[PDB]
């Protein structure tokens, strides 16, 4: 680290400092991953610690052993391993309908093993500030290592959706359940006819065998563990039979599936055993944070549940059979096993010391963490009596913003270029432009918003608007939601599932409001990073640029308030705001072209005028000198008929000037970057070997060569070049040539012009995603032979009309189905369902961004901007 | 000290103030929202429409000939830009053309292409922007190649944009009708003649024609609170309804039941001669430690099926929200003098 200025980070509450002679694997697909994975744990000998975001053990890792299977295996073959496994535990019953099947799970993986419990579960509980508005923050940490020596990191984790291939296709019918990924389209498939395994049947099966502290009880007759044979399962271990969503319906086979790109890597070194450190403190700070005592009412509570569950069982004819450990069959007391934590003070368990190694791939850790989850941990290691040798410079009380800060330093000291492939884009923007609080409420934001606005005579008689703000059921009029059902009209019929489907969204909207006062603006500090160091670039007048790869919208159904916030706030963010990126770069090229003839102090003022389009003065400059924004788009004929879908770009990479590709699980948003809120594990890779590299063209440079192949890899899947033969996207040949240079403006020209394009032809094409120009404004009852030539930015929903955008008097509605809503792939008798021609002249699957979506338009939710 | 908004006349307590679109937000004119207090303390469509050929206006704050130029400067701009934008979709899908014609590729598309090209040029031409005359002091009147609307016009450091969504071959004559009987007007000035009555100006007319007017009103003494109008004619063809910008959040607002205490507020109010109904909330510290903040909000709305429609919406804003630096008064201390304005409203 001496052929650049730039240096790791250095401060005092880091958790760790770079450590080199690292052995650094990268991986672009999740095929790839899941695949050595499976590899490894087939090597494992030792111990194997487990911590994630999502962890399910459906996923196949090599295409034909799930995760279950592997793990269960490798306890086969070592009679002296020993398995820790640490999600992230939401602290309600579920924040969705992901998994909850994890628990059961490790339970069952220790069913039938020769020896003691060897394998250990405990969930992670967040810990913040307050906690009051923290419930909903979580734990954004990924991780994987194996026997003290092999660990993963990265955003890929062992959940549904991430094993993507380089094709990027859009066919469901290959993969089973779970596995097809699709959250912005109505599924509307099926599996569980007499196949597949309901979720609930599995977990009552389990009850049925066994014969809020709640999850603290569930989790002590976890640690009571029967590792010994109790029932041969054949849903997991001889059938192995996919599970399915609490609904149980998959994605159709005419509906494509959601390509997933996210990037991730293999670490051997000693830096493993900065992982185990961090997994073993977090380890035993939940532990002591489980030593508290559960309340006494808690407690009878639950004991009262399981004595109703067994009083259910029993009466179960066919259930009530025999019980032979800590139940037997009724005959035994009740299930209050007094507490035992099991620590991670064997020294076997304990990572040794590693010497320090020259060369190689130098990695450091990175990690965010509040105040309370340090003192946890502290707590923790003075419980279990664990203190690993610690390097000079670690702290141990305070905040970690380790992520935030060294992206901030990363970007105070890039010297030529940064490319940026992220998920998120929410930082300071200033006050809102062209969006104004005397502006109307937007279109479809109002109709989902306002309840009474429709049908007032039907509002009057149901006088809900009490019952729900005051949220009782009871309150709810039972006697008035029947009227309204029981009232004539095929469009009341459909009003009584919509209200529904309103008063789920808005039962709850008194969440934290007035903890302290309502404040608009983000806090982290990721987009004025790049537009100081854009700014520092125009100020010197030498050569410098930055990318951003991001998804189109967020995932989802585009009908969601929170979505469309924000979407809101990264328009806002991009672009949209008044002191945003753009226009911070703006104004630094207006300054500088207006530095000639100009007094120091009047410039300041100078460059505000308008001009005789009516705009500003920094307006008028280009700003493609110093940002590409891109996203990712495909097609593909399903069944046929043209299906269109977006690319999610899930990853979290990051490059600096082909000497640093930073990689981990922070996004861009405050959430995860301010460091109070939100834990991850990020890593920072610094090369050790130097290379010759051709950036622009004329000057050579000083490089590492992994990170070259790795973004060289990365533009290769994106504009369609590894990919197999016979996909419905091609080759974007042209650009073989430009990949290699990115200083060189032609470079940046020739993909810009090739994004333009493919954004062009889906334009020609499709209507319903994402342009800027609505073209349902022709489908109206004004006239085009009259002068009609107005062109309005499309609105959050591209098919929505506006009469007259500037008011709210006037209003409008979809002329054409939406891809959320089930009339766009469900052919319904009634109605006569609408077909595309294919598209043509598409190459790649990089299309330009669209920064007139959602013009002067009021997207905002009015929830908090922290949940 | 009597003012009169629509064509109903009140008589006002103390000092007032109005709400006029903002100086700075004068030039984006065309993209109206409404007038404004200030940027925060503001109210949602501050507007007013008129039957004839579905008009609409606002009035600005004190600006001068400089922003009022500005404002057709960013009308022209838009239109520059739109012409833009389809001239570099010709100029793609010119090269898309250029790349698919190559040795008897996809074919029974290029017609399609084509008549596509076709329509895109075809509406080309009717995005030009035209500027008129119709010999009136210091207007800056627009329109289409022969039908013109986007009214402009600047009295008294004022701004009057007046806009038809369907103007017909006699634009120009419909409108120079209009401001020739459109007159300037002053604060504390009532006329004595049908006609339409918003700040600082009045179109005087046979008074039978459709009307809808919406404004904003603040006692210079307590700007916390404020009060907004709502007046329209019976049975017009907008329905506006009694809320009109309220979203069914100002109803039910968030905060935390730690530290503040809410509660409903039903009180008595008659408008004019008949009793009118106010139905709201009202938020009260609790005394467990010091909170000193309040906030309110009610609605009255009597009339509409045969008389005009009244609507009166009380709102207040938070100390620290902007210029403002007093504590919001509790209700009891400014509801008796917006009884005392409610009684006082009578049509003409």
């Amino acid at each position: 680290a001496i052929s650049a200025p730039g240096c790791f980070i250095k401060g005092s509450n880091l958790f760790s400092e770079k450590r080199a002679g690292n052995r650094v694997r990268f991986f672009t697909t999740g095929r790839d991953y899941f695949s050595d994975l499976a590899s490894a744990l087939d090597s494992a000998s030792s111990s194997i610690f487990i911590t994630g975001w999502q962890v399910n053990y459906d996923v196949l890792l090599d295409g034909r052993r799930s995760l279950w299977q592997c793990l269960r295996q490798a306890l086969e073959r070592s009679p002296a391993l020993k398995v820790y496994v640490m999600p992230w535990l939401s602290p309600s019953g579920s924040l969705g309908t992901y998994d909850f099947e994890t628990m059961l799970a490790v339970f069952q993986l220790n069913a039938g093993l020769e020896g003691g419990a060897r394998a250990f579960c405990t969930p992670a509980i967040q810990q913040s500030d307050m906690q009051g508005l923290g419930v909903a923050f979580s734990h954004h940490q990924k991780s994987v290592v194996i026997d003290n020596r092999i660990g993963y990191v990265g955003g890929i984790d062992l959940a549904y959706g991430r094993r993507d291939d380089n094709d990027f296709s859009l066919d469901a019918s290959g993969r089973r359940g779970n596995d097809a990924y699709n959250p912005g389209l109505p599924h509307l498939g099926w599996m569980a006819e007499d196949e597949h395994v309901s979720s609930m049947g599995l977990m009552m099966a389990t009850l049925f065998d066994l014969s809020g502290s709640l999850f603290w009880t569930l989790h002590r007759l976890m640690q009571a563990r029967a590792g010994g044979h109790q029932q041969p399962y054949r849903y997991l271990d001889e059938a192995p039979q996919p599970l399915a969503s609490p609904d149980n319906a998959r994605l159709a086979a005419d509906q494509p599936r959601m390509p997933w790109q996210d990037v991730h890597c293999r670490i051997e070194g000693p830096s493993v055993y900065d992982l185990a450190r961090n997994f073993i403190d977090r380890w035993n700070g939940q532990q002591a944070y489980l030593a508290k005592t559960p309340a006494l009412q808690d407690t009878a509570l639950v004991r009262s549940a399981l004595e109703a569950v067994m009083k259910w069982l029993n009466s179960l004819a066919a259930a009530a059979g025999l019980e032979n450990y800590l139940d037997e069959k009724r005959n035994l007391r009740l299930e209050l096993d007094p507490p035992t934590p099991c620590w991670i003070n064997a020294p076997e368990q304990l990572p040794q010391e590693p010497e320090v190694r020259r060369g190689g791939m130098t990695v450091q850790v990175l990690r965010s963490a509040a105040a309370r989850m340090l003192e946890q941990e502290q707590a923790g290691r003075l419980g279990a009596g664990v203190n690993l040798p610690l390097q000079v410079g670690v702290s141990t009380e305070g905040v970690q913003s380790n992520c935030k800060d060294a992206m901030l330093l990363a970007i105070s000291g890039a010297q030529q270029f940064i490319y940026i492939e992220n998920q998120f884009f929410q930082s300071e923007f200033g006050k809102e432009g062209e969006v104004f609080k005397d502006l109307p409420l937007s279109g479809p934001m109002a109709s989902l918003r306002d309840v009474g606005s429709l049908r007032r005579d039907f509002v009057v008689r149901i006088r809900l608007e009490e019952a729900l703000e005051q949220r009782d059921l009871w309150l709810l009029d039972w006697a008035e939601v029947e009227k309204i059902a029981q009232e004539p009209g095929t469009e009341a019929r459909q009003f009584l599932k919509s209200m529904l489907a309103m008063w789920g969204v808005n039962a709850q909207g008194w969440l934290t409001h007035k903890l302290g006062e309502a404040q608009h603006g983000l806090l982290n500090e990721i987009g004025e990073a790049l537009a100081r160091r854009i700014e520092r670039a125009i100020q010197r007048e030498h050569p410098f640029h930055v990318y951003l790869v991001l998804p189109v919208h967020p995932e989802g159904a585009l009908n969601v308030p929170n979505i469309m916030h924000q979407v809101h706030l990264t328009q806002q963010s991009l672009v949209f705001g008044e002191q945003s990126l753009v226009k911070r770069i703006q104004r630094q090229m207006a300054l500088k072209a207006l530095e000639g003839k100009s007094d120091p102090a009047q410039a300041r003022e100078i460059i505000e005028r308008k001009d005789a389009r009516g705009r500003p003065v920094y307006e008028q400059q280009d700003w493609s000198r110093y940002l590409t924004l891109l996203n990712l788009r495909t097609w593909a004929v399903l069944g046929g008929r043209v299906v269109t879908e977006q690319i999610y770009v899930h990853s979290k990479l990051l490059i600096a000037d082909d000497r640093v590709a930073i990689l981990g699980s922070a996004n861009i948003n405050d959430r995860s970057l301010q460091g109070e809120r939100d834990s991850e594990l990020a890593v920072m890779v610094r090369d050790s070997e130097p290379l010759t590299v051709r950036l622009d063209g004329k000057n050579d440079a000083i490089v590492g060569k992994a990170i070259h192949q790795l973004r060289v890899n990365l533009w290769k899947k994106h504009f369609g070049l590894s990919q197999g033969p016979g996909g419905f996207v091609k080759p974007a040949s042209e650009l073989s040539a430009y990949l290699s240079i990115p200083a060189a403006q032609e470079a940046w020209e020739a993909i810009q012009t090739l994004a333009k394009e493919n954004t062009r032809a889906y334009e020609r094409t499709f209507n319903f995603i994402p342009q800027n120009i609505s073209q349902t404004q022709l489908q109206l009852t004004p006239e085009p032979p009259k002068g009609f030539e107005d062109g309005f930015p499309a609105s959050i929903w591209p098919t929505w009309a506006y009469r007259k955008p500037g008011e709210l008097r006037a209003g409008g509605q979809l002329m054409e189905p939406m891809p959320y809503q089930e009339i766009f792939w469900r052919s319904s008798n009634l109605t006569s369902v609408k077909t595309f021609p294919p598209p043509n002249g598409v190459s790649g699957f990089i299309t330009a961004l669209p920064t007139s979506w959602t013009r002067g338009e009021r997207n905002d939710s009015g929830l908090n901007l922290s949940i | 000290y009597q003012e009169c908004l629509g064509r109903m006349t009140f008589e006002i307590p103390e000092e007032m103030e109005w709400a006029t679109y903002d100086a700075s937000r004068v030039w984006q004119i065309s993209k109206g929202g409404g007038h404004n207090f200030t940027a925060e303390v503001t109210a949602v469509g501050d507007n007013g429409s008129y039957d004839y050929d579905s008009m609409i206006f606002y009035v600005s704050e004190k600006v001068d000939k400089n922003e009022f130029h500005n404002a057709s400067n960013y009308i022209k701009g838009t239109a520059e830009i739109y012409q833009d934008h389809l001239r570099e979709n010709i100029k793609l899908d010119k090269k898309a053309i250029s790349t698919l014609q190559k040795n008897k590729s996809e074919e029974k598309s290029i017609e399609r292409i084509k008549k596509g090209i076709a329509e895109m040029e075809a509406k080309i031409p009717l995005a030009k922007i035209y500027e008129h005359d119709l010999g009136i002091p210091d207007s800056h009147i627009l329109g289409s190649k022969n039908i013109p609307f986007h009214v402009l016009l600047w009295r008294n450091q004022r701004v009057y944009y007046f806009t038809f969504s369907k103007p017909t071959e006699n634009s120009a004559q419909r409108i120079k009708d209009l401001i020739a009987r459109f007159r300037t007007r002053e604060l504390y000035e009532v006329p004595n003649e049908p006609g339409i009555c918003f700040p600082y100006g009045f179109i005087a007319d046979d008074g039978k024609t459709a009307y809808e007017l919406k404004n904003s009103l603040r006692f210079t003494r307590t700007p916390n609170v404020i009060f907004s109008l709502l007046t329209a004619s019976a049975n017009d063809p907008w329905q506006t309804r009694p809320t009109s910008g309220l979203y069914d959040s100002d109803f039910r607002p968030g905060y935390d039941r730690q530290k503040w205490k809410k509660s409903a507020l039903l009180d008595s109010l008659h408008i004019g001669k008949r009793l009118a109904a106010f139905e709201g909330w009202r938020l009260d510290p609790r005394p467990d430690s010091g909170e000193r903040e309040r906030a309110w909000f009610g609605l009255a709305h009597t009339g509409g099926t045969l008389d005009p429609l009244v609507a009166i919406q009380v709102q207040t804003f938070q100390k620290g929200t902007d210029d403002l630096t007093d504590y919001t008064p509790p209700p009891e201390e400014v509801l008796p003098r917006l009884k005392a304005l409610s009684q006082s409203i009578e049509q003409r």
